């Protein structure tokens, strides 16, 4: 829910300035194994609830992965590249999920965030997440999840001239 | 429009290698301060039988 | 170079450690429209001045695209993740060229950097980059380039706290 | 063995879509606050039918 | 369905040999401007009859492009290649759909056949498609459907001594 | 156990684009001679908005 | 170098038309453990010896993996896809290497073929390929290698006929 | 039709895998219109090669 990302006054809050009316998006997860997942979803505002709404699909993960054998332990932070295309604000992340031991098994993410009203459109720009499971039962049947995002620029000084 | 403390709900459909399964959560957290909160329990398919970290930035 | 990268005591400098030897690194480059580039580099130190041989084999450009209609803009910044993969250390970013008029050009860039040398291995981490053209003559016979580069954790701290996996 | 000063020196050869090039590079750097500066010059294949900012990284 | 391919008598028939149990199938197909497609078919034997069981899934196909817009005219016939992936016959194949007004538009396709008895494993091989429209009203509600098949060695020969 | 004539029938759900559709089809042909026909309804949806090609490997 | 294939009557040949002047080509080899390899390639001819000028670039196979450990067998035949798209010649191809003792690792083969001269245009066609090393020491610093590639359509008959 | 039902066949290759530098060098004869053709190959450095001939000969 990009509304949950910190904005400084300097960028323009795509997210927040969708609402009331709301916004929509949709995704594609790349792993490099290609196993491969679409999926969708709404966000609807009412009173103070954003009714997410989604639609999600699998595909064609491999039987002694990590993914059907439960080896991964969580997503590695990751920095979402955020840019204006036909309207549309679209991001892109190289997102990994480390493994118990071993290392890491990596997703491309390509998102497009559509608004149901005119909003004033931001320069290219980034959003920092931290996603992570806080708890939960053996068997992930109760899961609280938490995530952090915070939207930012560069920190560097195009030092040009 | 948008304040400190908001509320939120999620509803989720799914198949992931031919096994279905439902998933609902409702939480909370605070949109300018850009963190966020949620419980969730998957209403059917359970057990899920595959990790559950590629279906979080869904949820 | 990634050598020409901040790195805090934090995390270990995979670039400035490998040296006195030095390092290679290998690049493949996969733009949004099907071009593609192979690149590789040998870095040496050799008194005060780095040598940087490099052979770029770019490819496959459609003809009427903004590479080869010679119609992009600039990189911009950016942020590289970057783990350890058969004792490896692998640079992934997620790149873009501003088009001229107003939309952009996209590239994946996987990098492959190799230390001539065993040097301590930093765990999962990010570069955040810059590069632009300060100056250049008309057809870029003569350019002027400056790069900027920093690396870091996660600025949103981690609020998970005791688990079991 | 490195210092808050340092040069550079750089051999390109390469090829796009056909075109073969060299280009040379002189400039020095600050390699521990992460920055640099590079002046470019073309020596074999001038002038480029194509982007240059596909070198950038490269250089 | 496959089963519906001629098969040489020097040629294993992974899909008939199937039967009666029967086999189902699973591909991905990958698009050149990167719309997507997963789909999953259990195929079984009541009797005389075939039942195909299916279900499709797409996405990111740019409004603007040729599927959206619907400017097909057809797929270009095609040659799969089949191997055995760990027990299974994956086939891979180079799909183009020949566009409106010339020129093509292409298309990445990755199946696997999971036989549900012991079937005797093939060598690697080949099939030549053609599938066709040969009937459609205007907006497509009722469509009559062809689909050639012939199982394939190399016709080159190995010079191999 | 299969023979030179054998029958179809066609069930496939689906959804595109987040459009959804369901569509069945009968249709006949001869295992050894690798031929098969098959007519196709659209169930729900109609019309579909995307080109019929997508669909047909799978039907 | 596609000069020698076998090319139908009915079928225009970009490789055996672009002479006397030939062509070039350039190709990006993507293995599934993403490795890739990128070659171009100048064929000439004067008298009755074509001459290839090669360059090869091969980056990022894992050291522990099929070719860096060396077990790969041998290619398949294959089948490749050739279209027009931009006024040029374009191939593409599902490629295999068996590996020792079962399995295989995979490549998509690109190509995309640009004669100096303008010759015909072929349509929408294949090429059923099979390469194959015949001679060679353990180590291949000798090695002797063949190809047979054959032109073609699909051998499957239309059955459309009529439609808008 | 200056290609003839026999042709040669010269090839020079260099080339550069997983650093691993190369030249390779081969001659040879084809029938232009019977899809066949036979190259000797020989690489004069590098030798020995580190990786899997296999990526070369396609290229080759
Ligand atoms: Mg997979
Ligand atoms: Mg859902
Ligand atoms: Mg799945
Ligand atoms: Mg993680
Ligand atoms: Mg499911
Ligand atoms: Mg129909
Ligand atoms: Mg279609």
């Amino acid at each position: 829910n990009r509304v949950f990302t910190k904005y400084p006054e300097d960028i323009p809050d795509y997210f927040k300035q969708s609402f009331p009316e709301g916004y929509s998006w949709e995704r594609t997860m790349t792993y490099e194994d290609k196993g491969i997942c679409t999926i969708r979803s709404d966000i609807s505002l009412e009173g103070d609830c954003f009714f997410q709404n989604v639609r999600f699909n699998g595909m064609n993960f491999p039987p002694n992965g990590p993914v059907m054998q439960k080896k991964t332990l969580k997503w590695e932070p990751s920095t979402e590249k955020l840019h204006v295309r036909d309207g549309l604000l679209v991001g892109n992340i190289n997102m990994a999920l480390l493994l118990e031991g071993g290392g890491h098994y990596l997703c491309d993410f390509k998102t497009t965030y559509k608004a149901k009203k005119v909003v004033q459109l931001p320069d290219y720009h980034f959003v920092d997440h931290r996603i992570e499971i806080l708890s939960n039962d053996s068997d992930y049947n109760k899961v609280k999840l938490y995530e952090h995002g915070v939207a930012r620029y560069s920190p560097l000084p195009s030092q040009a001239w | 429009l948008i304040k400190e403390d908001m509320r939120v709900k999620v509803h989720m459909e799914g198949n992931v290698n031919g096994h279905a399964f439902v998933i609902e959560g409702e939480g909370k957290g605070k949109p300018y301060e850009g963190t966020q909160t949620l419980n969730l329990t998957v209403k059917e398919g359970a057990p899920l039988p595959f990790s559950y970290d590629i279906l979080t930035t869904a949820l």
